[PDB]
């Protein structure tokens, strides 16, 4: 809603084909890998086992 | 020979893909099919009947902080002032979702009420 | 070959004998001589400016180095200045 | 509002006319209807170099190429399979998990 | 080589990249007609070709 970003200079958070936001490439990769540390370890309540995290390195 | 391509299905899991193909002359254009048959409409007919929007937050949209890059900025000149040209009315939200809606009313099925 | 017999042939070559007088050195600048120059081939880059408020346009084309393209396309300084000047253009 | 080769409104952001074909001393907006004189729009420069890989050739080719342990506590063992992995932000360390196959045990490590 | 280019006011935005581009790849230096390349192979069977 305040994003002000575009392009392949950021990466975009999108879930099934909708905007989330908008995060750093770097950072993007590291809000990835917890992502997947998190659906594995099943302590989250929010992340399901069941869930797709494709990353797209720049 | 460019363009994109999504396939959207709805919660129902029916499907409706949205082409975008790219124009030479500078200009983008939105492609679906309701029947056995293909219809083209300017993306910007859509980008203004989505949501209110100035004719800026279309340049924000898509240049980010990269105002320097003059392919894109370039690119984006032919766009918006092709929708201009083509299309000198159709100024609000309002008024390009009429005009959406006289050319797709005899082949959406639609009512005479609406 | 046999089947559309065709005049419009994907690929046509041409094999030239080489005489035994001439050698190797002067076999090898010669074939430099039939094969076609581009104009793309010989710029760096194109790098243009256009001010407008009568729209103007600077075609500024970067090329490579002189002792770099006379020696590759045997292209002379002054023969890349005519096809800018009588067909290029 | 100027950008690159195109100007905008300063009230609801609409793309203004190119100024060199209204009529003179005056650039009017189609929605606000804001009037912007022709004045202070001097320089619309606008650069656009070519596309770095338009032409290709055998000479621009040549110019690219020419350019030129852990010791393991449960049984003792020195290789022992690790992997870094940044958990949650870039300010804390990278977790190095370890796992071991000589014993199988396993452990992390902040520092 | 630089060359200023102008034109009318009244006309709208062109290019004037993807035009010199494509102008540029047709522009020939030098050109025997119906032949853009001439190669000197490994000499097969003796002869020279
Ligand atoms: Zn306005
Ligand atoms: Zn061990």
């Amino acid at each position: 809603s305040h994003t002000f970003a575009a392009g392949p200079s950021l990466c975009c958070v999108q879930i099934d084909g909708k905007i989330i936001g908008w995060v750093s490439h770097e950072q993007g990769k590291i809000i990835a890998d917890t992502l997947r540390y998190w659906k594995v370890e099943g302590k989250t309540p929010g992340l399901p086992i069941d869930l797709e995290i494709g990353y797209v390195p720049p | 020979h460019y363009g994109i391509q999504i396939r959207s299905v709805r919660p129902d899991q029916t499907s409706q893909t949205n082409v975008l193909h790219y124009l030479n002359d500078g200009q983008v254009t939105f492609r679906f099919s309701w029947r056995k048959n293909e219809y083209l409409v300017p993306v910007v007919m859509i980008l203004k009947a989505l949501c209110h929007t100035s004719d800026r937050e279309i340049f924000d949209g898509i240049i980010g902080n990269d105002v320097k890059d003059s392919f894109l900025t370039d690119r984006l000149e032919l766009l918006l002032r092709g929708f201009k040209k083509r299309y000198p009315h159709l100024q609000n939200r309002t008024q390009v979702l009429q005009y959406l809606g006289d050319k797709f009313r005899v082949v959406f099925q639609a009512s005479p009420d609406q | 070959i046999v089947m559309t017999a065709s005049a419009a042939i994907k690929t046509p070559q041409m094999t030239l004998p080489i005489w035994n007088d001439v050698s190797d050195e002067q076999a090898d600048t010669f074939c430099k001589s039939i094969s076609k120059v581009l104009l793309s081939e010989v710029i760096d880059k194109v790098i243009v400016t256009e001010t407008t408020g009568a729209r103007s346009y600077v075609i500024h084309m970067r090329f490579f180095d002189n002792n770099e393209y006379s020696e590759e396309y045997d292209v002379s300084k002054e023969e890349l200045q005519n096809v800018i000047s009588n067909q290029f253009i | 509002s100027v950008v690159g080769s195109l100007i905008f409104c300063l009230d609801c952001g609409d793309l203004l006319e190119n100024p060199n074909a209204v009529l003179g001393s005056n650039v009017e907006c189609s929605q606000c209807k804001a009037i912007y004189p022709k004045s202070q729009f001097s320089n619309l420069k606008v650069v656009t170099t070519t596309a770095d890989d338009a032409f290709p050739s055998s000479l621009r080719a040549k110019k690219s190429v020419v350019k030129t342990k852990e010791k393991c506590p449960q049984c003792g063992n020195e290789e022992m399979n690790y992997h870094t992995l940044q958990l949650r932000s870039a300010d804390e360390g990278a977790t190095v998990f370890y796992t071991c196959t000589s014993c199988g045990y396993k452990f992390r490590t902040n520092n | 080589c630089e060359f200023k280019l102008e034109l009318a006011a009244d006309t709208e935005k062109l290019l004037m990249v993807n035009i010199v581009e494509e102008i540029c790849r047709k522009s020939i230096i030098r050109q025997i007609p119906h032949i853009d390349r001439c190669v000197h192979p490994e000499p097969e069977n003796g002869k020279r070709v």
